[PDB]
């Protein structure tokens, strides 16, 4: 469905700040 | 005065079409349809034969007494002999039960004859328990590359689930024909049927069960009423009476708490007719009419509004 | 006595060699009666026929012999020459109405009673006399009823084939990044080797939010894969049956659903004087079939999605091949008769013996013995 | 299992298409409807004989 | 605490640790409301 595509980028948008923050910590 | 509603209001209307004549009706006064006592007719039949009304339009049953007596027409309405009852793994997956079943076994078999040969931890032991923790959530390089069963293991988790899920979304009797009506006696529960006295239902199952009359004498009524609120609160276990009006009130009833048992099961599938008179000068056309009219789509539109209902499967 | 071969009613079969039939038992083990039967031997017409003597028996011919035994009866049953129930036809000065068939040969005096399965029709009943029915049975739906069976038969993915593409991308690029971040303040294959085992059921900061991240995502992965299925399943119904005329099914006939009557049968005569048929008429006219025996075949062959037919037919089919099963309640409801003529003495005693019969539960047996058969 | 059922059948009621719905052909205990007295409504529903 | 917290609710992933293992009922019962949620509400 098309709301899964906005669901999983959604989710890795989070997952990649929730890395960069910790990197740059 | 009070002018007359009904269907066979609506009957009446239309052959007056046709026969182009003055009808003028009037109700009863001797209680019920009546019977053959001591050899005098009584309601309508009782009217019919002397001579005070020429043509007898209701809900008369079809009987034995009726035709030889009187002369009636084309039967139009259906009708007969029901009864009222109120309403009381491997079909959910692995409907041949033998396939799958077996495809499991060998593929742990050979899953297990892998594990050994790849030897060059314990294969009798650790592979049984690996293999039944890993498909199921209830519980080294050789393993990593062999853990692709997953992938069916997660696919048969969810099919068996969702078939699980999915197959549960959702007659005793079968006529008189039965041991239930003629043993009583065999169920720790008494049976309590219902009939209305002075029609043609009494005498057609004293034809036919002159014993089964004496039990069925225990429970008498007054009326179509009487039964249904008997059933509806439990009263009276079935009720025996005309067929058409029982298969109305079943598609009429609220609750959908009442249905027939099929299609097909009635002891005797009989009409209505017009009782006419001896000789009368109304057979000829009467009949014509009728046929025509059931033949040629004259009959539907009434159906569809005076008699269909509701709570069909 | 004049009769026609219907097989759900009337079994005609050739006698042996000695001119008589030989005698068979039912399930009960009584004999089935039978009785001489005479007509032609060719059914079809340019043929050279003969008056061979066959062998009829069923229903209405057991009727009839309790006919015979409580009226003072002493018959010779016969057969249909043209082989049809009879109605109008177009002959030479074609404004004379002249009958043919069973109702032909009544007016013609060669028949004085028909026992067999004649509707009773106002047309028929204007110059013939019709006596009580013995059982009433109106045209049904017939379809064919197959084993279900899933629909979802489909590999990469049900309608997005690229997902698989897009889950594996997805878990190399975060095996790839969690190898990238691995060296902060392990080397070949763990990280692919970790997130095949956390993605499927199987054996500093940054790892914590990265294994809850991508917890999150295996776990929409398999609930879309359940929700897919249960979605497909729960749409798996092929189609719900016609319950009757009022189906709206029927109402609006397509090409996905075709049904159809044959030619001209009583049932095209009804469709036409029914105004409100017009979407009926619009497509049904296209999908008419010569003979009911061409249809029911292009039925069982997948040609016709439906047939509408008298049930007596229908039914015995359907009791016959658990191929076919009936649909429908019940609509324009008719029933059946003796073909008699006007000023026939036997109408009152007929209709009397007729009904004691169909109160005594005589009828009920008869329909169990020669309709009911191997139910499905 | 149950709760997807349950799930599925948690549709409370469906809305109510016209006069031709087979809910107010026959009404019942569950589902009262009426009108007030007089109006044209109880007019044209008085030679309704269906 | 935090790692088993969200292993035991969730299939991907001591006296103590046992005496609070009833939360186990809560985890599937929200896993079981979840899935029929996603598969009914399509
Ligand atoms: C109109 C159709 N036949 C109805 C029918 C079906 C069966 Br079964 C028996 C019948 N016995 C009749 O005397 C008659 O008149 N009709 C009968 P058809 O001619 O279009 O096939
Ligand atoms: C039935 O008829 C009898 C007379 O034979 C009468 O006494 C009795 O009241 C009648 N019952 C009903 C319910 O009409
Ligand atoms: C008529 O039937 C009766 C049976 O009641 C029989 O006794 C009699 O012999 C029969 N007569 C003829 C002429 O068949
Ligand atoms: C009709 O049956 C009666 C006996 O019920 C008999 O007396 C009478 O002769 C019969 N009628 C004819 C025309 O055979």
């Amino acid at each position: 469905d098309i709301d899964n595509m906005a669901g999983v980028f959604y989710m890795l948008a989070a997952a990649m700040a929730l890395s960069l923050i910790t990197f740059i910590w | 005065k009070k002018c007359c509603k009904g269907f066979c209001i609506d009957i009446l209307k239309k052959l007056s079409r046709t026969v182009k004549f003055t009808y003028d009706l009037y109700l009863v006064t001797n209680g019920k349809h009546g019977k053959k006592v001591n050899n005098v007719w009584n309601g309508m039949i009782g009217e019919v034969v002397y001579q005070r009304a020429v043509m007898a339009v209701g809900s008369l049953t079809i009987n034995e007494e009726r035709s030889e007596v009187v002369d009636f027409s084309v039967p139009f309405v259906e009708t007969g002999i029901s009864v009222m009852v109120s309403r009381s793994l491997e079909p959910f997956s692995a409907s041949v039960w033998v396939m799958m079943f077996v495809m499991l076994l060998i593929v742990s078999a050979i899953a297990v004859f892998v594990f050994e040969y790849f030897s060059p931890s314990f294969t009798i032991g650790k592979a049984i328990w690996l293999l039944w923790g890993l498909v199921f959530n209830n519980s080294t390089t050789s393993k990593i590359m062999v853990s692709v069963w997953a992938f069916f293991a997660v696919i048969f988790l969810a099919s068996y689930t969702a078939n699980l899920a999915a197959f549960m979304i959702q007659d005793q009797v079968t006529g008189l024909s039965d041991k239930k009506f003629q043993r009583p006696h065999d169920y720790s529960p008494p049976f309590r049927f219902g009939t209305v006295p002075n029609g043609s239902t009494e005498r057609n199952i004293r034809n036919n069960y002159p014993y089964m009359h004496q039990y069925m004498t225990k429970f008498n009524q007054k009326g179509v009423e009487d039964a249904l609120v008997s059933l509806k609160t439990g009263k009276l276990d079935a009720f025996i009476y005309d067929a058409a009006v029982l298969n109305y009130k079943a598609g009429r009833d609220e609750g959908c708490k009442l249905v027939t048992i099929g299609s097909g099961y009635i002891f005797a599938t009989t009409g209505y007719g017009i009782a006419l008179q001896k000789g009368s000068p109304w057979k000829r056309q009467i009949d014509l009419a009728l046929l025509q009219f059931v033949g040629d789509g004259e009959m539907e539109e009434l159906e569809t509004c005076w008699l269909t209902g509701i709570c069909h499967n | 006595i004049v009769t026609i071969h219907q097989e759900p009613f009337v079994y005609v079969k050739p006698t042996l060699s000695d001119g008589t039939c030989k005698e068979e038992f039912t399930v009960n083990g009584d004999p089935v009666k039978k009785v001489i039967c005479t007509g032609p031997n060719d059914t079809s017409p340019g043929s050279p026929r003969h008056t061979v003597p066959q062998c009829c028996y069923g229903f209405c011919i057991d009727l009839l012999i309790k006919l015979a035994r409580t009226m003072n009866f002493t018959y010779e049953v016969h057969l249909v020459a043209d082989g049809k129930f009879g109605t109008q036809e177009r002959v030479n000065n074609s404004n004379k109405k002249e009958w043919n068939g069973m109702m032909g040969e009544l007016l013609s005096g060669q028949a004085d009673m028909i026992v067999a399965p004649l509707t009773i029709n106002n047309e028929r009943a204007q110059y013939i006399e019709f006596s009580k029915p013995f059982k009433y049975q109106g045209l049904t739906i017939l379809v064919k009823k197959e084993i279900p069976r899933s629909t979802l038969d489909s590999f990469m993915q049900p309608f997005q084939s690229t997902l698989w593409l897009l889950v594996g991308l997805s878990v190399h690029v975060v095996a790839v990044m969690l190898y990238l971040l691995d060296r902060f303040s392990l080397t070949l294959s763990s990280a692919m080797w970790f997130s095949w085992g956390v993605l499927l059921n199987s054996g500093s900061f940054s790892a914590r939010i990265l294994g809850m991240v991508w917890a999150g995502f295996a776990m929409i992965i398999v609930a879309s894969y359940t929700a897919n299925l249960a979605a497909f399943l729960v749409l798996d119904r092929p189609e719900e049956r016609i319950t009757g005329i009022n189906d709206p099914r029927l109402r609006n006939p397509s090409d996905k659903f075709i049904y159809a009557t044959v030619k001209q049968s009583s049932v095209d005569i009804y469709f036409r004087r029914q105004v409100c048929l017009s979407t009926m008429y619009r497509h049904m006219e296209k999908h008419n079939y010569e003979s009911a025996a061409e249809a029911i075949q292009a039925v069982r062959d997948n040609k016709l999605h439906a047939f509408i037919w008298d049930s007596a037919v229908l039914e015995f089919e359907a009791s016959q091949k658990c191929d076919l099963v009936t649909t429908g309640e019940l609509f324009f409801r008719s029933g059946f008769g003796i073909g008699m003529r006007k000023d026939s003495p036997w109408k009152q005693n007929v209709s009397l013996s007729i009904l004691k019969s169909h109160e005594n539960g005589f009828m009920e047996d008869l329909d169990k013995t020669w309709v009911r058969y191997q139910e499905c």
